């Protein structure tokens, strides 16, 4: 379950994600996807930026370092 | 015939089938209470009785 | 507990195209609170940060004012209001002598989710028990 949403970060690719999009096409326990992402935070693979477009959104990526204006 | 049946059998007999066989027949239906946060803390039901 | 999950029972509804899902909870878990709440909006909404918007628009009104329009929506969606609700609430909190808040900024969170119509988020701050209770109310379209 760790492997798909490491893809779904390469489908954003360059930005990053948000949360309640992983259930567009995962639609899995909203509690497993919840817990894991906090220990892929102790993973150290991604990071919770914030967001370039409209705010207030759990935005993940991995470590890219590389946001818009 | 009316003396061991009744009248009334198609209100009695059927009562008498739903709480001693249909109602076994609905909780093995669905038994298992499945906990989606930590799958292990199951709950189940044995039997029924009225 | 049951007359919790009455009153939650109460909130909860759906009319001809329109849809509120809000409900009440008390849990024990001005300058420390500010982020004793967004911990509570968090974990209400798990998929928004809330340490951002720090020095937010905490309307600090009276529960009297609160509840009149928190009942007079209720009269306003056809719900006829049942005053047993303000006492167990009550039974539980000590309703009388604590103090209200309510997160009402600029620009709600909530605005980008489609379907939105509008919320009433009610706070209601206890000392003595520590008593927090999130009211809630959303109305959405479908």
């Amino acid at each position: 379950e760790e492997a798909l949403v490491y893809s779904y970060i390469e489908a954003s690719g360059r930005e990053g994600i948000w949360s309640k999009t992983i259930k567009a096409r995962t639609n899995l326990h909203q509690h497993v996807v919840l817990k894991c992402l906090k220990s892929l935070e102790s993973q150290r693979y991604v990071k919770s930026v914030k967001s370039v477009k409209f705010p207030t959104r759990k935005i993940y990526m991995l470590y890219s370092l590389q946001p818009s204006v | 015939f009316l003396k061991v049946k009744g009248l009334v059998k198609q209100h009695l007999d059927s009562f008498n089938y739903f709480v001693d066989t249909d109602l076994k027949k609905i909780i093995k239906a669905n038994q298992l209470i499945l906990s989606d946060v930590d799958p292990e803390f199951y709950l189940k039901y044995v039997d029924i009785r009225v | 507990e049951l007359d919790i999950e009455r009153v939650n029972q109460t909130l909860n509804f759906e009319t001809n195209d329109c849809k509120i899902v809000g409900s009440c909870d008390i849990f024990t878990t001005s300058r420390k609170i500010f982020a004793y709440l967004i911990a509570i909006l968090n974990a209400s909404y798990p998929d928004h940060d809330f340490s951002s918007v720090e020095p937010t628009d905490f309307v600090k009104t009276s529960l009297k004012t609160f509840i009149s329009k928190f009942e007079n929506t209720l009269y306003s969606l056809g719900r006829q209001p049942e005053e047993w609700v303000w006492e167990v609430i009550n039974s539980h909190m000590t309703l009388s002598d604590c103090v209200l808040f309510q997160y009402s900024p600029s620009n709600s969170f909530l605005e980008d989710e489609p379907g939105y119509l509008w919320n009433l988020i009610g706070f209601l701050y206890n000392r003595k028990r520590k008593r927090v209770a999130y009211l809630y109310l959303i109305c959405s379209r479908l």
